[PDB]
DNA sequence: CGGGAAAATCTCTAGCA
DNA sequence: ACTGCTAGAGATTTTCCCG
DNA sequence: CGGGAAAATCTCTAGCA
DNA sequence: ACTGCTAGAGATTTTCCCG
């Protein structure tokens, strides 16, 4: 089990935490409140 | 026969690059070419690239040796 | 120190100080205070210092549109020679974008495009035009352009380029198109010392060339090494179906 | 190195091309090339076709590479200089274009058109183009109903013939034909920079010089 | 190949191509066909891939003024140690920045401030303030915000910081205090693994302790080692006045 | 080392403090402190004290440092709780405030102050203020003429107290002397810091663990 | 006497950076403070840095060794 | 003797050559047209 | 083998907007 | 379940060429 | 000395707008 | 005649601690 905390679209403020669903080599996939989300590695941290 | 076809897919350079190293390493000695995957002899390493990793090229610089 | 544990944690509630300071101040073994940070959702606000790597197979070909003087170019790059085919489009459109993108896939052997969310590449048309050409359509992460650095890229140099051509011309199509030429062909460095037009060259015929190869080539080994499938034998490795493991039959 | 004079035999006898002898024996490129050249016995990529067809009222500039076959067709909105020159700047930053044949129409002959090819360095020149608009109008006639308009069925049809008939000696289609021909035509041009390169050495005409052995040409006797 | 030379010459008044196109394509040696580019006005669109370094004596001072919530921040950071000195501004005027500039002098040591060429450093109120103070102005390449690398930086930081403690606080001047407490006191890490204060107070209480030991030392050490001055005598090199060379009288 | 007994005996007769026992022979500081600690014989920095002054009609918030005489200054609008919270915020983010002494006024024991010094982490307590005011208006009143506002003259006067008016014992400045007093004091919280690491092992107190050679306190004599 | 200021002012560490190198360097030893120069011990090395690229300070951490 | 070819104030066209007058490290000084300007070593090129 | 010179590789940056 | 890159300017390491 | 674990250093990125 | 930096997240090299 993973948190992530992500940074979405066009928007400073970072959001989380969120299901770690798939995580690949430079982005990541992760389900935030019933949706889920496609990451860059660069605008997410995983716990 | 298949001795001389496999030299000659030996013949062919590759330009790889691993998950995590952004720069293009040299050009390794494809040994196999699959769909998905492709064998390369680089430092007298035998690696399993992912194919989207590499760029496989006969340097018409082979017209000197 | 288990106390210095809760003093951390409720100080940590106020000035959301690192685990520097709170391992220095309240003598804190670092993985203590590295967790105690770790908990705080507001002090994760920095992401992995990485980058991907964009898929760069022989048969993807990445597309942008760009804007100068007022006017629409429409940009492809082959992702795996640096091969550019850019057009003065009349509109941002995607109906001129399934145009471009289908009179590529007759030109050159276009297996996949990579975009961006861009109205142009995420419409109706240029859906219909790449399922009739065969083309799979892959977009990136919305609002994430290193995704298609490549095209990207290119779009800075062909910029360039045509500010070294622009009083050549008297339209921009026609110095888009001297760009064109001059980058696909008058530009030399790279995998190979190759211009751009001679390494897509390579890279196809490469392909061809190795497909049937190897197709030749499978057909004749009959070879398993559990019982697996020989790729290639060496004096001090055997591939198998892929690992680098023998008892080769 | 041990396959020189071999080699020689060969062209002697079978008269090989270079290109033979020199992957069969291990031969540098030029090596064999100065084996072919020193016969007496033994002794086109860059050419495009262009012409105007008519369909629909609509006016189609068609260029065929006249080696591979490779079709490359669009249609304009009028058959004046300006869009041909336009066209003929496209291809020639799309292909390694050298040459071009046109039937001498108003708008191949136009001083645009004539500026477009000094530019891009294109020498203008003025059977197949014939044969290949009347597949390509076959091809469109084809695939008309799955079109709104006649510029996107004139794209189908280059891609269905670039890519999707397949025929002559090995079963190619005209993209891998004109792929592969561009390539050895690149080959070409890299081992003749290769031979101009070390023409200016002498040592005895220098042929190829390895990791210490040096392969010469004296009294047109090879001798490494 | 002279002759190439001028096909090259003329080729590259067409297509500007690079020194390798040209190298390859009319056989001209590299120095040859980099000359060619190097002669060409046209090519000249790409400066040294490098960096410069700011200024980081222990008398220096970064200012900048920075926005957040439509309200004016201007801070000021000491290059040295990363200590900031925030306050929320009525306004962008020269007259605020002269007064936070004022207040700044009577609070430490500012020798020089460091600033862009924003209006309010630029003034005549803010020239009057340091001509009355002692400070030196220096002012960065216009437009070049590198220059003020440092407190741009901060910027960012203190910006992170406020996120984290906007909700404490009712105003936002309440917020960029609590902020510059957290920096400047909760947050460890650099040099010596202080926070900014702590680091502030070790740069300057070591400029003075090193200044007046140096004074004693050179007043009572005079060797002659030219005839110059003995700076440090060592066990296998000497240093005189800034060389690291003897004959020492 | 060789000095611990040598400085115990010191101790004995001179009673120095561990800040000289350490550097005078090389001690770590841990075991001049514990040396000094070991004695019977022998068994501030962060106190501020604020006031509002009354100059020209306006209000003016006075901040000393009781260890040093650093001043602080800042004409307030108005001697309300809201703007001495301000005050004690910023005073308390610029320089490390551990204990503030007033003078029981309305807009000090507002609610709005404690909970700034509760957020900041301020002891509120409720002399020298008294002659720092004095100074401080007689600056004032010098270079009153050199500015139009009376916030620009208090802060002259703050840099002139801070900074330019040298005296004491051994001719230093406000400022110099509070960088000295909290570098100082860094060094005890960093002391014991590392006092209160090591009180945890036991050996037999530990002292100091070097190369592989470690201090002990054995039966309250310090054993190498 | 003065050796001892000498060995005090030696006591100080220093965090320098090269011309080129956008990486602080570590804690060099002090030997001497000018007004535009600093001389250092890094590694053996005796270097003259500008005053411009160096940061002064006595660690505060010395109160281990 | 230099030339010098540089990139002045948010303006993303080159101009020179101008004389170099000054070369230090991170920024150059340099005399166009009659006009003295100070250019950091990033926007600027040297032959 | 000893350097000098030249080619090859490494390092780093801006613009893509 | 996806992903920064590219070409140029200096700097530095490697290779080659003559003795 | 042989590892395991932990601390220290190295590498790389975003925002500063 | 002036100049990118800073702090955090992983990865990797160094050091220490017990036998
Ligand atoms: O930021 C851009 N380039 C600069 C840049 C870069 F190239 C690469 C980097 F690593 C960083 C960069 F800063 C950029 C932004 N967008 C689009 C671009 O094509 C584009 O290049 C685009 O088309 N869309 C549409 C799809 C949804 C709508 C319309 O918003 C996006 C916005
Ligand atoms: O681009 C800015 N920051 C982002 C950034 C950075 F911080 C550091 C980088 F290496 C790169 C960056 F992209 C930035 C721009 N300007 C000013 C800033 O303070 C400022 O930070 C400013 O004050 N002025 C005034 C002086 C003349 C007028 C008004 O135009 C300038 C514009
Ligand atoms: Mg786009
Ligand atoms: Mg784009
Ligand atoms: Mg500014
Ligand atoms: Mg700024
Ligand atoms: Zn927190
Ligand atoms: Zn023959
Ligand atoms: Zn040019
Ligand atoms: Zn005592």
């Amino acid at each position: 089990n993973f948190r992530v905390y992500y940074r979405d679209s066009r928007d400073p403020v970072w959001k989380g935490p969120a299901k770690l669903l798939w995580k690949g080599e430079g982005a990541v996939v992760i389900q935030d409140n019933s949706d889920i989300k496609v990451v860059p590695r660069r605008k997410a941290k995983i716990i | 026969e298949l001795q001389k076809q496999i030299t000659k897919i030996q013949n062919f350079r590759v330009y790889y690059r691993d998950s995590r190293d952004p720069v293009w390493k040299g050009p390794a000695k494809l040994l196999w070419k699959g769909e998905g995957a492709v064998v390369i002899q680089d430092n007298s390493d035998i690696k399993v690239v992912p194919r989207r990793k590499a760029k496989i090229i006969r340097d018409y610089g082979k017209q000197m040796a | 120190f288990l106390d210095g544990i809760d003093k951390a944690q409720e100080e940590h509630e106020k000035y959301h100080s690192n685990w520097r300071a709170m391992a220095s101040d309240f003598n804190l073994p670092p993985v203590v205070a590295k967790e105690i940070v770790a908990s705080c959702d507001k002090c994760q606000l920095k992401g992995e210092a990485m980058h991907g790597q964009v898929d760069c197979s022989p048969g993807i070909w990445q597309l942008d549109c760009t804007h100068l003087e007022g006017k629409v170019i429409l940009v492809a790059v082959h992702v795996a020679s640096g091969y550019i085919e850019a057009e003065v489009i009349p509109a941002e459109t995607g109906q001129e974008t399934a145009y471009f993108l289908l009179k590529l896939a007759g030109r050159w052997p276009v297996k996949t495009v990579h975009t961006d969310n861009g109205s142009n590449f995420t419409s109706t048309t240029v859906k219909a035009a790449c399922w009739w050409a065969g083309i799979k359509q892959e977009f990136g992460i919305p609002y994430n352009p290193q995704s298609q650095g490549v095209i990207e890229s290119m779009n800075k140099e062909l910029k360039k380029i045509i500010g070294q051509v622009r009083d050549q011309a008297e339209h921009l199509k026609t110095a888009v198109q001297m760009a064109v030429f001059i980058h696909n062909f008058k530009r030399k460095g790279g995998i190979g010392g190759y211009s751009a037009g001679e390494r897509i060259v390579d890279i196809i015929a490469t392909d061809i060339q190795t497909k049937e190869l190897q197709k030749q080539i499978t057909k004749i080994q009959n070879f398993r090494v559990g019982p697996a499938k020989l790729l290639w034998k060496g004096e001090g490795a055997v591939v198998i179906q892929i690992k680098v493991v023998a008892k080769i039959i």
